[PDB]
RNA sequence: AUGUUU
RNA sequence: GGUGAAAUUCUUGGAUUUAUUGAAGACUAACUACUGCGAAAGCAUUUGCCAAGGACGUUUUCAUUAAUCAAGAACGAAAGUUAGGGGAUCGAAGAUGAUCAGAUACCGUCGUAGUCUUAACCAUAAACUAUGCCGACUAGGGAUCGGGUGGUGUUUUUUUAAUGACCCACUCGGCACCUUACGAGAAAUCAAAGUCUUUGGGUUCUGGGGGGAGUAUGGUCGCAAGGCUGAAACUUAAAGGAAUUG
């Protein structure tokens, strides 16, 4: 599923977590999806849903919080939203929508 | 060609109604019942007091003008028997010999989808 | 006597036993 | 001893059997111990049928019948001879007569 | 202070004047700061919104429900209290509604409630403990604690004062049509005694 | 170590009061200042102020709940029920 | 000493619209007064007609119709379709032992503003060359077949009026539709739409009632 | 329907 | 109304009955079976979500990781306890009507706690198959549940075929059943209660005539009711099991 995914771009492929490294990947043109917690601020959620409007980034809206969001990801930590840089050997990228 | 009421009897144990009303059933004809026609305190259910109460409930109908009834036939329900009463028979007797025509006999019985825990304990009526 | 009823004596008066107990000290 | 060599009931691999009121008396038994009898009844039983058929407005009515499941605890079964006390061999005869 | 429920202040604006306008609502339980309240005819049906009676289904829970259009909330304001709409009557347009007594009440489908519970609930579950609880909860409510027993007192005090023994003497339930300075102890009691078996009587 | 077997966090009230209010007055004690998880921020890090009252240190956001938690099940019910009737009325 | 039946004026119950016959019969009420109108008394009553009686052909003994009166206009009672039910009879002959019982039932609106809830029955059936004595089904089949058979009924429904409802349970079109789409799940000899129920009216549009 | 002891 | 018959009870404030609605809580009839699942207690309306599980299939993987288990833990019908909610029905208590010689019992009418639910206790039942668990072997047979395999198979249409349902045969696992028992038992009966004086596959628990007595005491658990552990003095020639005839 969408955390096996997640899992394989965590161990094989490239990725930034948290939102100042996400908005850094968007503006620089290196990020080929965002997934966004469910429970990130409207505010932010909507300033990344620009950037990658801007960047024609694609937005997947996680159904869990942050907290779950970093456990899907494989860390002990919150994470209220994931860039990914390169899919690796993961069909994250095209298997959406 | 006729003019149908409903005979409504309910036969339980200890007494049979003989309830003659409308189509509808708002509006009532000369219910009898098995007890008014029997003075003992145990016969009221007996059939003679039925078909006595049968007979009376259809003299009175066809005065009013009905004469045929739709049947609905129910014993007393609800947890309690689910058996129509000795009465309901010689009711029903009563009625199609009084004159009065008979039509869509039906069964009634109010019966539960397993509800109203019953009365008379676990160990029953102990007799 | 029933065993059940035995039991039930003996409950009771084994409580009369503890409220005689307690009450001394 | 054991009167019967399953029991007195239908219980194995069963545990508990939700329990059935009487018909009778209201004493509750295990659904797989009540004795049950289904009885179909003509409405009009014997007797007045060519009565019913006389005063009725339709030819060829085709009365209806009353059903009703009794369920009988055993001693109310064996009180109204629904059931008999039998030898001990004609026990062991679940053939219905 | 004084209450148990939290206030809510929400800031509107003033459809007529250029300005704000701040309101002090009883908070629901589940509102939130910054929380955005929509209170009207069109308003949605989410916890802390503004509706008239009328325009909520059936089972819809409400709180500070006005018992008069315009009266801007008189029932179900206490914490963890609410009013259940129980059906409309679009004919004569009225709302059938249960309040936190029980008692069923027929209202003007425009008298509005605030969809959801009182916030504060369960503030009755823990035992204050202590006088001294009891005397800080008063302190900012009135002045009505500690009371004395009436029967304590001296019979120029109380109809319950004097006597070798403290008795009432006579019996505590008293007529509705009593006067001033009788009506002590059960006032208009249709039954005394400890309550058993099933309320709402019909 | 454990300091006390049963009494906890009543046992500031010594042997005063009786056992069974100092066990109900315990429950709703630890409850009442118990750190709950922040439903905006995702941290445990909502505590009581005033009854009723429960604010995020984190996020600063403060919402309105029971006395003693911050969502009471009469509370969580109510939010169903509403949900349910605000889906039948928008279909 | 009163003798209440002298004070009782007739009216005819001018039930239905398109059953197959407008008489059902006749009902008495008290006549109209200053403070209790003849047709305030009228126009709540429901009647309970059988199928066959409606529709002239015996084939319908079963499936009772209730009609509740609309409009009271001059001794003839005006009514609509109020719900529909099988016969105690009927639905205790079709429930036998030694079969697996499926009962489904939907909450939907009709087409123009009625709301109904339709409970319809089926029941296993042997094969031509079945030996086993049971012909149970296996708890998915009956999760499969009261999905199809919800499906069919919400399909049926939200498509059509009250009226072209009632005009497609009198062939029982609906039965041979769930036969068809669950032939292929379990045999289900004995499909039927056991009850149709009126749960909420909508405003009385005399417009159109006025069609008989 | 009930009828106590040996 | 209620009963075998009555009475308490309701009733021209219209009782009971009938019709259209509403509300409340409980329960899940018929389908329901010598049928299913679960360690047991238990589990029977639909649908959605959440994890779980046996059996089957497997030319997938590890390789002894296993069996039974003092101490120690989880669950544990009903009743009962505490605090809320709910309280329709039935209903320990209580009140009453009748019988009786007495009947604050059976029967009748009410009716509190309870019955329902949340959060905590309680840990007991003829908690039974009165039959510990694991393993091997020793008759025949037909049903049935679940999985699988095969068929010139019947039936359903998609357009070859396929599944779906059904039949036949086999197979694994399960609830059981019928006959016969080489065998076992005191017998009733038992495919295990057999493979025991021809006595030993492994392991846990329990009993030593009947009472006193599951009592006293101590310990321990429980808010309590009580649960677990548990004597002795003393007393007694029987108590008991199965079966036979009256
Ligand atoms: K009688
Ligand atoms: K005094
Ligand atoms: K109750
Ligand atoms: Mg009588
Ligand atoms: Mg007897
Ligand atoms: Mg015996
Ligand atoms: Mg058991
Ligand atoms: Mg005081
Ligand atoms: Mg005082
Ligand atoms: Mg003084
Ligand atoms: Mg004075
Ligand atoms: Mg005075
Ligand atoms: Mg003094
Ligand atoms: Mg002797
Ligand atoms: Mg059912
Ligand atoms: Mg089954
Ligand atoms: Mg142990
Ligand atoms: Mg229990
Ligand atoms: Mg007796
Ligand atoms: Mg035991
Ligand atoms: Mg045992
Ligand atoms: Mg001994
Ligand atoms: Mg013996
Ligand atoms: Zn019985
Ligand atoms: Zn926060």
């Amino acid at each position: 599923s969408i955390n096996q995914k997640l899992a394989l771009v965590i161990k094989s492929g490239k990725y930034t977590l948290g939102y100042k490294s996400t908005v850094k990947s968007l503006r620089q043109g290196k990020s080929k999806l965002i997934i966004i917690a469910a429970n990130t601020p409207v505010l932010r959620k909507s300033e990344l849903e620009y950037y990658a409007m801007l960047s024609k980034t694609k937005v997947y809206y996680f159904q869990g919080g942050n907290n779950e969001l970093g456990t899907a990801v494989g860390k002990l930590f919150r994470v209220g939203v994931v860039s990914i840089l390169e899919a690796g050997d993961s069909d994250i990228l095209t298997t959406l929508a | 060609s006729q003019v149908f009421g409903v005979a409504r009897i309910y036969a339980s144990f200890n007494d049979t109604f003989v309830h003659v009303t409308d189509l509808s059933g708002k509006e009532t004809i000369a219910r009898v019942t098995g007890g008014m026609k029997v003075k003992a305190d145990r016969d009221e259910s007996s059939p003679y007091a039925a078909m006595l109460a049968a007979q009376d409930v259809a003299a009175k109908c066809k005065e009013v003008g009905i004469t045929a009834v739709h049947v609905k036939i129910r014993a007393t329900g609800g947890t309690r028997t689910k058996t129509p009463g000795p009465g309901g028979q010689a009711a029903l007797r009563a009625l199609a010999r009084s004159g009065l025509r008979i039509g869509r006999i039906e069964d009634v019985t109010p019966v539960p989808s397993d509800s109203t825990r019953k009365k008379g304990g676990r160990r029953g009526r102990r007799l | 006597m029933r065993a059940k009823w035995r039991k039930k004596r003996t409950r009771r008066l084994k409580r009369k036993r503890r409220k005689v107990r307690a009450r001394s000290k | 001893p054991k009167k019967r060599a399953s029991n007195g009931r239908n219980k194995k691999g069963r545990g508990h059997v939700k329990p059935v009121r009487c018909v009778n008396c209201s004493k509750s038994i295990p659904k797989d111990k009540a004795i049950k009898r289904m009885a179909i009844r003509n409405i009009v039983e014997a007797a007045a049928v060519r009565d019913l058929s006389e005063a009725s407005v339709y030819p060829e009515y085709a009365l209806p019948k009353t059903y009703n499941k009794l369920h009988y605890c055993v001693s109310c079964a064996i009180h109204a001879r629904i059931v008999r006390v039998r030898s001990r061999e004609d026990r062991k005869n679940r053939a219905p007569p | 202070s004084g209450r148990g429920a939290p206030l809510a202040k929400v800031v509107f604006r003033d459809p007529y004047k250029y300005r704000l306008r701040e309101e002090i609502f009883i908070a629901n339980e589940g509102v939130h700061t910054g929380q955005f309240i929509y209170a009207g005819k069109k308003a949605s049906l989410n916890v802390g919104n503004v509706l008239p009676l009328g325009s909520v289904p059936e089972g819809t829970i409400v709180s500070n429900v006005e018992e008069k259009p315009g009266d801007r909330g008189a029932l179900a304001r206490a914490s963890g209290n609410y009013v259940i709409i129980i059906g409309h009557n679009p004919d004569e347009n009225k709302t059938r509604v249960r309040l936190p007594s029980g008692a069923k009440k027929v209202i003007s489908s425009d008298a509005r409630g605030v969809i959801g519970v009182i916030a504060g609930g369960g503030r009755v579950d823990k035992p204050l403990l202590k006088a001294g609880r009891a005397f800080h909860k008063y302190r900012l409510k009135r002045n009505s604690w500690p009371k004395t027993r009436g029967v304590a007192m001296n019979p120029v005090d109380h109809p319950h004062g004097g006597g070798n023994h403290q008795h009432i003497g006579k019996a505590s339930t008293i007529s509705r049509g009593a006067v001033s300075g009788q009506k002590a102890g059960l006032i208009a009691a249709r039954r005394t005694g400890l309550l058993r078996g099933s309320q709402k009587t019909q | 170590a454990k300091r006390t077997k049963k009494v906890g966090i009543t046992g500031k009230y010594g042997v005063r009061y009786g056992s069974s209010l100092r066990r109900q007055v315990k429950k709703l004690e630890i409850q009442q200042h118990a750190r709950y998880d922040c439903s905006f921020c995702g941290k445990k890090t909502v505590k009581r102020g005033a009854a009723g009252i429960w604010t995020c240190s984190c996020c600063k956001k403060t919402v309105a709940g029971g006395a003693y938690t911050v969502s009471t099940a009469a509370a969580a019910t109510v939010r169903s029920t509403i949900r349910r009737l605000r889906e039948m009325v928008e279909a | 000493v009163v003798d209440p039946f002298t004070r009782k004026e007739w009216f005819d119950i001018k039930a239905p619209s398109t059953f197959e016959n407008r008489n059902v019969g006749k009902t008495l009420v008290n006549k109209s007064t200053g403070l209790k109108s003849a047709s305030d008394a009228l126009k709540g009553r429901v009647v309970e007609v059988c199928l066959a009686d409606l529709q002239g052909s015996e084939d319908h003994s079963f499936r009772k119709i209730k009609l509740r009166v609309d409009e009271v206009q001059g001794k003839n009672l005006l009514t609509n379709f109020h719900g529909m039910d099988f016969t105690t009879d009927k639905l205790r002959s079709m429930v036998r032992k030694w079969q697996t019982l499926i009962e489904a039932n939907v909450t939907v609106k009709t087409s123009d503003d009625y709301v109904l809830r339709i409970f319809a029955i089926a029941f296993t059936r042997k094969q031509a060359n079945q030996v086993k004595r049971h012909s149970y089904a296996q708890s998915s089949h009956i999760r499969a077949i009261r999905k199809v058979i919800s499906e069919i009924l919400t399909k049926e429904v939200q498509g059509s009026t009250l009226a072209q409802l009632t005009s497609k349970l009198i062939p029982e079109v609906i039965n041979k539709e769930i036969e068809n789409a669950t032939k292929d799940i379990f045999p289900l000899q004995n499909i039927h739409v056991r009850k149709v129920k009126l749960l909420k009216q909508p405003k009385f549009d005399v417009g159109a009632l006025m069609a008989l």
